């Protein structure tokens, strides 16, 4: 009766023939075709929702029909972009592409607001031969592609109009090998243009097993999500079902935002539950549900003592977020251990590490001076040197993470900060259309290990992925300190931008957390206003290329307008006093000026590029991603 | 070859045509329209569930020999 993972034999992941996710769906369709597989909670008409269900047999029939059509109008190796709204047909489209032996590219309905830049970027990278959408979304799709070049408007298919009987000619693709790409997982584009990780069927099945292992997932554990399927975390949670054997329930992000209690109520114990709910949540989901999702006084009873796991990722978990969610939902039986901080990224399919099931989220405070010098040392939370670091827990099975001095490719002792490199069969096989970056990122050799080593279990000729993150192992746990490309290096000293950004928002009322970015630029690329300002502390020199600190922040929409003078003064003094670095320029913009990512987070390299070009200054619309040369 | 065979169906009447890939589907649509006793704008024509315009050609739509056009009202 302890947890046994059916896909693991002697600590190893074993896949017989027919272990691709397509084979698993077809298997369920055969042995229990009438069993519920996928449920979409449709809130478009009914406020309380209308469940739309698909059994395994029904799911299979739709997948094979779409796949058969796809095999008539596309070639092996072609990419097929999914531009469906988030509903059952999105999954039919995605699986249909897999069933067809084509490379799925999960995107979104172009009618969705704000995301058009990402859509162009992905289409310019992977060039799909077919677009899958629905009849409802078809017109918006047509209109979107009118904004693409005439030779960039691939054929469009509405998957809900493809008849069942089309499936009769479907050909099951051959058993995939470890090079057979199933789909592209695009990165969030935090430090660059979104890049497409090549996820194989082996990658996918492996990481599903790794997630099942990490969560101790059972067939009675209902899966639940509101996340977009084009997000890293959104997709994999929806793909557990054919292997774990639960049914998966989802809603749109807009539905969650409008009424977060909808998610809370689905998390809760249902009559007939024989397991615990598994879901997924960025910090925002916790924050929003805590503030807008607590049942009103007099509401029906709410029991959250059943929840097994809410996987938290894409970011470090916040201590305040954890406090607020448990204060809000603890009275309803929510188990603090259900919050699972985790480390993940597209390059690993998704999942790398999380807490053991016994444990609660761990957030420590470390010494700023030691941290900036590359070492982790704990200090009291009330110390003026305190910097918060969130544990991402333990590396998963058949997977490895090591902390490394990148230049020499040698493992560092615990407590020391370096590049996180990772290895495992869940690691993607490259970036689409970027062969050189693929070699540099995915094909690294670990030249030297410590004793003991976090690479223990990996072959010595194993290939290692450069995550682009700084981090460390400390007291048994993995911590991510920041992004390599974002590290602010000025006058021979290191500064973490989020640490600088936190000081800036603390210094001024006009500076809001999440609406400020810190980065450096060469001195001679600074705008003229800087050199003409007395308080900047720097004057023009065409040969001065030394890195200088820049802060860019947004004001609230409205409440126009206050003097930038005392705002700049407050920020400059506060950062100098705490960090010993002097900001050379503080630029304030209107709301929505600063380029952001999928998640809705500031992309610092893109903010930097838009500062330097200089869009933000004159109020121009800023490019959502940095140039490929950045 | 320069021609393809196209089959149009409204759920009952399954009528076959032949047309040059460069020829607008207008004449083909109107031909099917009245053999059903209806007029053209009383019908919508779909190819893979996507609405066709009358001045679009098979070549514009990457149609192949023996493709199906489904005809609905509205
Ligand atoms: N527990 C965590 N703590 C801190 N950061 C995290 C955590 N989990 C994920 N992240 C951040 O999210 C990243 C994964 O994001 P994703 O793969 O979607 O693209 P991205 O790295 O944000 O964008 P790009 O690769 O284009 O710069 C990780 O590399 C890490 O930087
Ligand atoms: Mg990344």
């Amino acid at each position: 009766m302890p947890f046994h993972n059916p896909f693991i034999k002697d600590g190893q992941i074993k896949f017989p023939d027919g272990s691709s996710i397509v084979a698993h769906v077809e298997r369920w369709a055969k042995v229990r075709g009438d069993k519920l597989a996928y449920r979409f909670l449709d809130f478009s008409t009914e406020r309380d929702g209308v469940p739309r269900d698909l059994t395994w047999a029904q799911f299979s029939a739709r997948n094979r029909a779409v796949a058969a059509r796809l095999q008539q109008v596309t070639q092996p190796g072609d990419r097929v972009a999914i531009l469906c709204p988030q509903n059952l047909d999105y999954l039919v489209a995605f699986f249909g592409a897999l069933y067809a032996g084509r490379i799925a590219v999960p995107l979104f309905d172009p009618s969705e607001p704000g995301h058009v830049g990402r859509l162009h970027a992905v289409l310019d990278n992977c060039h799909p031969s077919a677009i899958l959408t629905t009849t409802e979304a078809a017109e918006g799709v047509r209109k979107f592609f009118r904004t693409r070049p005439a030779n960039q408007r691939p054929r469009v298919i509405a998957v809900d109009a493809v008849p069942d009987d089309v499936a009769s000619t479907w050909v099951n693709p051959d058993e995939p090998d470890e090079t057979t790409i199933a789909y592209l997982q695009y990165t969030s584009g935090s430090t660059r243009i979104p890049t497409g990780v090549q996820i194989t069927h082996l990658n996918l099945a492996t990481n599903v097993v790794q997630v099942i292992e990490a969560l101790e997932g059972e067939e009675g554990d209902r899966g639940l999500s509101w996340l977009p399927f084009f997000h890293d975390m959104g997709l994999i949670t929806a793909l557990l079902a054919p292997m774990i054997g639960h049914y998966f329930t989802f809603m749109t992000p807009a539905a969650f935002v409008r009424r977060p209690e909808r998610w809370i109520r689905e998390l809760a114990r249902k009559e007939g539950d024989t397991g615990g709910t598994i879901s997924v949540a960025p910090n925002f989901a916790f924050d929003h549900a805590a503030a807008r999702g607590v049942p009103k006084p007099g509401s029906p009873p709410l029991d959250l003592s059943n929840v097994k796991a809410v996987l938290n990722g894409s970011e470090p978990i916040s201590a305040a977020t954890v406090r607020r969610f448990n204060e809000a939902f603890g009275p309803f039986g929510f188990p603090p251990k259900a919050i699972k901080p985790s480390y993940g990224l597209a390059e690993a399919t998704l999942f790398v590490s999380t807490t053991p099931s016994a444990e609660e989220p761990k957030i420590i405070t470390v010494d700023r001076d030691q941290l900036n010098s590359g070492r982790i040392v704990e200090v009291d939370a009330d110390s003026p040197k305190a910097v918060a670091q969130a544990s991402a827990g333990k590396v998963g099975i058949a997977e490895w993470a090591v902390i490394v001095d990148a230049e020499s490719a040698t493992e560092l002792p615990d407590g020391q900060v370096g590049e996180i490199w990772i290895s495992g069969q869940n690691m993607g096989t490259g970036y689409w259309g970027k062969p050189e970056e693929s070699v540099a990122t995915f094909q690294n050799i670990l030249k030297s290990r410590t004793n003991p080593s976090h690479a223990e279990g990996a072959t010595d000729d194993a290939t290692w992925v450069r995550t682009g993150d700084y981090g460390a192992f400390y007291d048994g746990d993995l911590y991510i300190t920041g992004r390599v490309k974002d590290l602010v290096i000025i006058d021979g000293r290191n500064h973490y931008p989020q640490d600088l950004e936190y000081s800036a928002q603390e210094a001024s009322k006009a500076i809001r957390t999440g609406y400020v970015a810190a980065f450096s630029v060469p001195a001679n690329q600074l705008p003229d206003e800087v050199f003409e300002n007395a308080h900047s502390g720097i004057k023009r020199d065409p040969d001065d290329t030394s890195e200088q600190l820049v802060i860019v922040a947004e004001r609230a929409p409205g409440a126009h307008k206050l003097d930038i003078g005392p705002i700049t003064d407050d920020i400059r003094a506060a950062i100098a006093v705490r960090h010993g670095v002097t900001v050379r320029d503080v630029l304030l913009t209107a709301a929505g000026a600063i380029p952001r990512t999928s998640s809705g987070k500031i992309g610092r390299r893109a903010c930097r590029a838009a500062y330097l070009d200089g869009s933000l200054r004159a109020g121009k619309v800023a490019n959502d991603f940095p140039d490929a040369t950045d | 070859e320069t021609h393809i065979n196209l089959k149009v169906s409204d759920g009952s009447s399954e009528i076959f045509f032949k047309i040059k890939k460069t020829t607008p589907l207008r004449r083909l649509m109107e031909a099917f329209a009245k053999r059903q006793g209806k007029e053209m704008d009383s019908l919508r024509f779909l190819y893979d569930g996507i609405r066709i315009q009358a001045d679009q050609t098979p070549e514009d739509l990457d149609m192949e020999d023996n493709d199906i056009i489904e005809a609905h009202r509205e």
